[PDB]
RNA sequence: AGGCGGCCCCCUGGACGAAGACUGACGCUCAGGUGCGAAAGCGUGGGGAGCAAACAGGAUUAGAUACCCUGGUAGUCCACGCCGUAAACGAUGUCGACUUGGAGGUUGUGCCCUUGAGGCGUGGCUUCCGGAGCUAACGCGUUAAGUCGACCGCCUGGGGA
């Protein structure tokens, strides 16, 4: 959200296995939606965060 | 023949078919059954029973090595997903973890096209 | 019973012996409304039985009684195209009431001479759990506990 | 998802029915287990949209 | 408009908003013209994991050149170039003005103990309802199918086409 660095602010707002968690659960602003996913993808490309619980 | 002790059941449950193999941590095969296997065919075989009895098949040749405790890894939807675990639970088996490991592709491959029946 | 559900006829008793229970089997037993001569079938076997069986007469019954009783059962289902078997715990009522009917199946199944003796050796044979009638109730554990799986 | 524990259990197990159902699997493999259509996709969209009007 | 969906960069179009300066009718529409334009399709050369017309095989059926199954070639991907059509649809041409309302979603901007994740407004978009009116009716209804104006396209029984 106000930034992809923030895992601690991030790990809120993933599941169990690391999927993104809709809105609708969060009932976050729909603007900081986008920004929270794209930090979320941002953190997933440096391996600050996995992708699935596989790995 | 050798030891183990620490082990883990991998369960394959597709729609036609369960299958269940048993396996060391490293993922070497110890033992295997399938629904298909004992008897049961076609209709009968894609049931949470034919794979309640693959999963006690299963047990009568692996405890050569002794297993004791293991891990469970489900894949696939279908029957024999559920029942193959009680059924291993009963044989003397304290079942550690249970894990679904169904692949999930990120949108890749094109399946086929919907079953006009 | 689409709407209406009821309550049951509760027989009168056994004329000899003052019990509901065995007035429930010679009903069971009885034929063509026979019933003058379905009462002599059912209690000269307890005397055949009771002899040979030492250990009084209600009690014995119950004995046999006691293995036949069958703890649950499957009923049929048709969901999407498929009959499922969906096996139900079945009430201690009706529980007495199959235990007496496949009893009472089997000895017409047998080979003896007579109603009397047939009825004798399966009441006999079902004290020590080994006759044909046990088997219907193994088969209906056997053909439950299959269907485990539903519930 | 995952799941293990207590010494009193083999009942975690509605556990794990109960990850599954929160987790969207069963359901999740059946959307694949066919290709659908992108105008497919789009049809059914909108019919749960206009059911989720009360 | 067709359509565009992982992350990052380079290039680039348009839209909205706040505040004030500048130009000073420079606007609207548009036959002919031009360009864009899904999918299949065509040309050469790539590419080729899945999927899959064709085709083969196995089933089903009275038949089954089909629906099901096992396979599977073009094709679907890239480059360059052709074709220029779709239920290319909101089946609703562009612009501009005017006429009660309520619930929302999205995105800007002014004000308020930022004293809350809000309270007051004010823009552009958008969804569902719904008044008047309009409608053959269904419906539409400040995003009009109402109220008027500018201009283009098109319609004139069905079939034949
Ligand atoms: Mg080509
Ligand atoms: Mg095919
Ligand atoms: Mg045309
Ligand atoms: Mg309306
Ligand atoms: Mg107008």
């Amino acid at each position: 959200e106000i930034d992809y660095k923030d895992i601690a602010t991030l790990k809120n707002y993933i599941t169990e296995s690391g999927k993104i968690v809709p809105s609708r659960i969060t009932g976050t602003r729909a603007k900081y939606q986008r920004q929270l996913a794209r930090a979320i993808k941002r953190a997933r490309y440096l391996s600050l965060l996995p992708y699935t619980d596989r790995h | 023949r050798k030891q183990v002790s620490d082990g883990v059941a991998h369960i394959h449950a597709s729609f036609n078919n369960t299958i269940v193999t048993i396996t060391d941590r490293q993922g070497n095969a110890l033992g295997w059954a399938t629904a298909g296997g004992s008897g049961f065919r076609g209709s009968r075989k894609s049931t949470p029973f034919a794979a309640q009895v693959a999963a006690e098949r299963c047990a009568d040749a692996v405890k050569e090595y002794g297993i004791k405790n293991l891990e469970v890894m489900v894949k696939g939807p279908g029957p024999g997903r559920e029942s193959t675990i009680r059924a291993l639970n009963a044989a003397g088996f304290r079942i550690t973890n249970i894990t679904d490991v169904t692949p999930i592709p990120h949108n890749g491959c094109r399946p086929p096209k919907k079953r006009r029946v | 019973p689409r709407r209406r559900v009821i309550g049951q006829r509760k027989i009168l008793p056994d004329p000899k012996f003052g019990s509901e229970l065995l007035a429930k089997f010679v009903n069971i037993l009885m034929v063509d409304g026979k019933k003058s001569t379905a009462e002599s079938i059912v209690y000269s076997a307890l005397e055949t039985l009771a002899q040979r069986s030492g250990k009084s007469e209600l009690e014995a019954f119950e004995v046999a009684l006691e293995n036949v009783r069958p703890t649950v059962e499957v009923k049929s289902r048709r969901v999407g195209g498929s009959t499922y078997q969906v096996p139900v715990e079945v009430r201690p009522v009706r529980r007495n009431a199959l235990a007496m009917r496949w009893i009472v199946e089997a000895a017409r199944k047998r080979g003896d001479k007579s109603m009397a003796l047939r009825l004798a050796n399966e009441l006999s044979d079902a004290a020590e759990n080994k006759g044909t009638a046990v088997k219907k109730r193994e088969d209906v554990h056997r053909m439950a506990e299959a269907n485990k799986a539903f519930a | 998802i995952k799941v293990r524990e207590n010494e009193p259990f083999d009942v975690a197990l509605r556990r794990f029915k109960r990850s599954c159902e929160k987790a969207g699997v069963l359901a999740e493999v059946r959307r694949r287990e066919f290709y659908e259509k992108p105008t497919t996709e789009r049809k059914r969209a909108k019919a749960s949209a206009v059911k989720r009007h009360a």
